[PDB]
């Protein structure tokens, strides 16, 4: 099976530079171009360019011949987009990218890393409980969940119960507020009998301020 | 111009281009600032080595004292892609004369009919021993641009921006050096230049009419430039 | 491997081939000749020498009137160029190595697109001012490339000549210029003084330049040259000439080195060039738009401080869009320098003609497989998915092979075409449905399917259904042969009935 | 560029539905010599990379149900999906890959349509812990309905908010076809201590007239 995964996302200020990784797995690395795309959040598909490791040669989607670079490391089986006075407009999701034969355009991709491009600083969320309902209606559904509150840059990660419940739950996309930091919830529906037995805990991830919390979610007195 | 005739007079909107101190190409002078030509005239983007000569009847001015102008350049707008156009500006607006004079234009994307009488003028080639210089003119007909197609053998069909014109049977028409000069033509009282020369598939070929840029093509560009 | 194909053997060698109006052009040593399409047969020839040749007697007329040999020195017409022109009345427009390298038109008749006899003349204006300049003396007898092409509504000659200091105040030859007809079809022009750039009077000499190939892609104007490294340099190499295509004069004159490697071994020489689209496969594994114009040149190792080809070839592919990017972003200052033989080394300025000091450098296509082989010619064509060459070598062995990256490929179809050196002049010709190339070989010039020829080669149709899959061979009644060709209804790639 | 041009940028369809996207490149896309068109569709889930779906314009990739169809030549080009299934929400972009850059067209959102569906509401008071910081967060959330038009109101003391909240829309769910949101009042903790009653109201399709739910500090 081939595997590509991105790597070196995250937040860098406008200006900057960075230099995104591919690692690839499953192919003669050397016998294929491997392509980069991107996509900013709920926008379209824009393709980057693409190296060749067998001897370095290039392409780029002429909006980044003058910005970007591409560079290959056949021992390490490895790609590297670099990237450079990074404005607003770059912020998106990186993806790269191959094929299995000149039949197809791309048929393998990477998970993507997201790029930032901001001039904010990293905040860790605050994590507050959504305590369920006192009248959660006896024998029907309660409702429970996380308010994350407060951290920059996206994204953050929640599981229930370390990833044990899953069904029911909505994990909301994070708004941007006024004072531009990110806020979501993430609710699951629930029976109500379940309360004060089962444990609820809403497992966060902000690997961006490196701030993990499990905040576990209760009836209140 | 070959098989075409002198001029009696001067032709107001007439412009003889030079490039390098030497006639290089024709023009239509088209508002005191404006002279209309061919994309063809310019070998070189350095405007120090042009002028325009106005109200000139001899190419040298050989007989021109009293009515001849020389003007600089400042400016070269070119026209769209396609179009072989140059919109050239004068360092100083020309004045005008008895024997300088401006040439209208049609409007936008008038359609002309078809044996409708026109001129070339240019002091260009004419196959003669010894071309005395005066400004030289040829009576054509205006041709549909498929008619004109069928007499070019289909070897060439006409995007909407050329026009068709030619003599009835006999070859005539402009010739290097007429580049960048007027076809004109009046329905009506008035003269109104309704294409630019551009080089051609050979001069002055007998059954076989002259392509031109069609002025009423480029009419709207024209004026905003001009105006 | 034996075949049988449609020929012509001329009276004497072969320079060039052109082909319009379903006939075939031939430019040779004092003849053009006319063949058909269909079966090679002559269908006119066009006397065009010996001529007699002298000071006194003057370009485009006949001194045979006064053959009085006063000082007459007769010389055979080696063509240099032959171009079509259907932008003007359709003309042939030839070119030969005597009186002054002037050309001369050839007027089809309205019906008759077979016949260069009846009106035929002679391009020349006495340079009409104070000239030394001769627009009108085209091309070189050391060696010429013509690249004609129709812009602004001109016709455009864009023209390497080799040069010597044995020259004229009126007949000088250019090194490289652009220069246009007039309307009028007395003459050429040169439009102003950038319109040729030539190596120092100085040089002409010691610093011979070759012109293997010319051709147009993305707006540019392409020549590649042979020559040495460096104005007093022993070594020589190959360079891409990029200049942009205007008539006014060569503009944003720029050479670049072209290296030819096998992974390091350096065929410095280019032998023949070719420029085509890639077929789908090749495309993708070179990063190339199915739309992109692909530079295929065979180059050759030359002997030790020589030009002379050593009989090992290699064949490298430069997309021009590749090319392009090494010519548009300089990078260093260190690679660039006032172009060597134009200025001088020690000029002031050392627009602004420009060399590159670095070789650009590919990987033998064919990974060593020509090594011990001198390739001569090359053509390049789509199949399919497919990307074929068809090389010629200088033992007149003709051999189609595919092109890829992925593994070495035995030519599928691989002959001896002749005892005399395959020609570079060669010409691909798509009839929608199939195919052929024009192949040179000293006086005779083959006809060569483009693809139904590895079939051939199977005498039986039990050979015949043994032949290699890709070939897509198959028996039609009596003889192996591609789908497409079986006219008797039947073909087969299973079946054998008794013989 | 090679312009890719696709219609429309969004539908709504019933699950069985016959859907169709079209998609118009700016020059040919057919490669003559083997009369195959350079042009492909793909198939993206929100958070996910694009799947392909067809190559070559109607040829359907290995795995690919049997309902998604290629079709077109040239400059014009058609993926269909019959049958619509309630997992075919997502995003379908055509792409060339004829010549470089390589490019996409816009891309069409595809959202089910589905029986009118009337949410569950529910409402959370800031926590304590919150309280601590110095905010207030007031959450209300609106769950599993359809169709997407949703209103919500903030009352407190029974006077209605402006631009003090805001909301999110989860992804239409791919067995449900139903759509989640959340409504945040945020508000100064001096703010908040100084009222009483804190309601939610919501107006839905799904609802013979409006559902307030509320709770008392
Ligand atoms: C050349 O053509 C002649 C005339 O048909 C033919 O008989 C002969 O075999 C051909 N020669 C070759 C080498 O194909």
């Amino acid at each position: 099976e081939v595997q590509l995964v991105e790597s070196g996302g995250g937040l860098v200020q406008p200006g900057g530079s960075l230099r995104l990784s591919c690692a690839a797995s499953g192919y003669t690395f050397t016998s294929y171009w491997l392509h980069w795309v991107r996509q900013a959040p709920g926008k379209g598909l824009e393709w980057v360019g693409m190296i060749d490791p067998s001897n370095s040669d290039t392409r780029f989607n002429p909006n980044f011949k003058d910005r970007f670079t591409i560079s290959a490391d056949t021992s390490k089986n490895t790609a590297y987009l670099q990237m450079n006075s990074l404005r607003a407009e770059d912020t998106a999701v990186y993806y790269c990218a191959t094929y299995r034969s000149y039949v197809t355009p791309l048929d393998y991709w990477g998970q993507g890393t997201l790029v930032t491009v901001s001039s904010a600083s990293t905040k860790g969320p605050s994590v507050f409980p959504l305590a369920p309902s006192s009248k959660s209606t006896s024998g029907g559904t309660a409702a429970l969940g996380c308010l994350v509150k407060d951290y920059f840059p996206e994204p953050v990660t929640v599981s229930w119960n370390s990833g044990a419940l899953t069904s029911g739950v909505h994990t909301f996309p994070a708004v941007l507020q006024s004072s531009g930091l990110y806020s979501l919830s993430s609710v699951v529906t629930v029976p109500s009998s379940s309360l004060g037995t089962q444990t609820y805990i809403c497992n966060v991830n902000h690997k961006p301020s490196n701030t993990k919390v499990d905040k576990k979610v209760e009836p209140k007195s | 111009v070959v098989n075409g005739i002198p001029t009696r007079t001067n032709i107001g909107w007439m412009v003889s281009l030079r490039y390098r101190n030497k006639h290089i190409c024709g023009g239509s002078l088209i508002k005191e600032s404006w002279v209309l030509t061919a994309r063809q005239c310019f070998p070189s983007r350095d405007l120090k080595d042009y002028e325009a000569w106005l109200g000139i009847h001899d190419v040298h001015g050989r007989g021109d004292e009293k009515c001849k102008q020389v003007l600089n350049v400042s400016q070269l707008v070119y026209g769209p892609e396609g179009s072989d156009l140059v919109l050239m500006k004068l360092a100083r607006p020309a004045v005008l004369d008895d024997f300088v004079s401006t040439i209208d234009l049609p409007n936008y994307g008038s359609t002309i009919p078809e044996k409708t009488s026109c001129s070339v003028y240019g002091w260009g080639y004419t196959g003669l021993i010894n071309y005395d210089g005066l400004l030289r003119v040829a009576h054509l007909y205006i041709m549909g641009n498929e008619k004109c197609s069928q007499h070019h053998r289909g070897k060439v069909t006409l995007n909407e921006s050329e026009i068709c014109a030619g003599a009835e049977k006999i070859g005539s028409g402009p010739c290097e050096g007429d580049y960048g000069g007027p076809l004109v033509c009046e329905q009506h009282k008035m003269r109104m230049v309704l294409g630019v020369i551009v080089p051609g598939r050979g001069c002055a070929i007998p059954n076989r009419p002259g392509i031109f840029v069609r002025v009423a093509y480029y009419a709207k560009w024209i004026h905003k430039i001009i105006l | 491997m034996k075949y049988q194909l449609p020929n012509f053997t001329a009276e004497t060698p072969i320079q060039n081939v052109i082909l319009h109006e379903h006939h075939i052009f031939l430019g040779a040593t004092n003849y053009i000749y006319v063949l058909n399409e269909e079966d090679l047969q002559k269908v006119a020839e066009y006397k065009t020498g010996p001529v007699l040749e002298h000071p006194d007697c003057f370009p485009c007329q006949d001194c045979s009137s006064k053959a009085n040999l006063s000082g007459g020195v007769w010389k055979d017409n080696i063509n240099m160029a032959l171009v079509v022109d259907t932008y003007y009345d359709d003309q042939l427009i030839s070119c030969g190595s005597v009186n002054r390298g002037t050309c001369q038109r050839h007027v089809f008749p309205h019906n008759h697109t077979a016949d260069i006899q009846s009106e035929v003349h002679c391009i020349f204006s006495p340079q009409i001012e104070e000239p030394s300049q001769c627009p009108d003396c085209v091309v070189s007898a050391l060696g010429a490339k013509v690249l004609s092409s129709v812009k602004d509504r001109f016709i455009n000659f864009f023209v390497g000549n080799t040069i010597n200091s044995s020259y004229f105040p009126d007949h000088p030859l250019h090194s490289i210029s652009v220069r246009r007809l007039k309307e009028t079809k007395d003459g050429f022009m040169f439009l102003t003084d950038q319109s040729y750039i030539d190596v120092l009077p100085e040089f002409r000499d010691s610093y011979p330049i070759k012109y293997v190939h010319a051709f147009e892609s993305n707006n540019f104007i392409y020549f590649l040259t042979v020559q040495r490294e460096t104005l007093d340099a022993q070594t020589f190499h190959t360079r891409i000439i990029r200049f942009c295509s205007i008539n006014s004069g060569l503009h944003s004159y720029m050479e670049m080195p072209l290296e030819c490697i096998l992974t390091k071994e350096v065929f410095n020489i280019l032998q023949a060039a070719y420029v085509s689209k890639p077929g789908a496969q090749l495309a993708r594994q070179i990063g190339a738009s199915l739309n992109d114009d692909i530079l295929f040149g065979v180059f050759a190792q030359s002997k030790p401080d020589s030009a002379e080809p050593m009989d090992r070839s290699a064949m490298c592919a430069f997309p021009i869009k590749y090319v392009n990017d090494f010519f548009n972003k300089i990078v260093n200052k260190n690679n660039v320098r006032c172009l060597q033989h134009f200025y001088g080394p020690n000029h002031e300025h050392c627009e602004y003609r420009t060399e590159f000091t670095t070789a650009l450098q590919r990987v033998d296509l064919f990974m060593g497989q020509f090594s011990e082989v001198l390739l001569t010619s090359i053509s390049t064509f789509i199949k399919g998915d497919l990307t074929i060459a068809n090389l010629g070598t200088s033992e007149g062995r003709f051999m189609q092979v595919v092109v890829s990256r992925s593994g070495p490929s035995t030519p599928h179809v691989n002959f001896l075409l002749d005892s005399h050196p395959v020609s570079p002049e060669v010409i691909v010709e798509h009839t929608l449905n199939n195919g052929y190339t024009l192949v040179i070989t000293g006086k005779k010039i083959t006809k060569i399917p483009l693809n139904g020829l590895g079939c051939r080669h199977f005498q039986s149709c039990s050979q015949c259904l043994s032949a290699p899959p890709f070939v897509q061979c198959g028996w039609c009644h009596d003889k192996c042969v591609r789908s497409e060709e079986c006219l008797s209804g039947t073909w087969t790639q299973q079946i054998c009935l008794p013989a | 560029d090679i312009q890719m041009t696709q219609s429309p940028s969004s539908l709504s369809a019933s699950v069985g539905d016959r859907v169709t996207i079209t998609c118009k490149s700016s020059q040919s896309l057919l490669y003559t010599s083997s009369q195959k068109n350079y042009l492909a569709w793909y198939q993206q889930k929100p958070g996910k990379a694009p799947k392909l779906l067809i190559y070559w314009a109607s040829t359907r990739e290995s795995g690919v149900p049997s309902r998604f169809s290629g079709s077109g030549s040239g400059t014009d080009f058609t993926l269909t999906i019959s049958s619509l299934q309630p997992e075919d929400f997502a995003t379908y972009y055509c792409q060339q890959y004829y010549a470089y850059p390589w490019t996409f067209g816009q891309g069409t959102k595809v959202e089910i349509k589905r029986t009118v569906a009337a949410p569950s509401v529910f409402i959370f008071p800031p926590s304590d812990e919150q309280l601590k910081s110095g905010t207030a967060s007031v959450v209300c959330l609106l769950n599993n309905f359809y169709p997407r038009e949703a209103k919500v109101q903030w009352k407190v003391d029974n006077a209605l908010q402006s631009g003090n909240s805001q909301e999110s829309v989860t992804e239409q769910d791919s067995k449900d076809s139903t759509y989640s949101l959340s409504s945040t009042l945020t508000l100064s903790k001096a703010d908040y201590e100084k009222h009483k009653v804190y309601a939610c109201e919501v107006t839905h399709q799904g609802l013979s007239s409006p559902v307030t739910k509320s709770f008392n500090r």
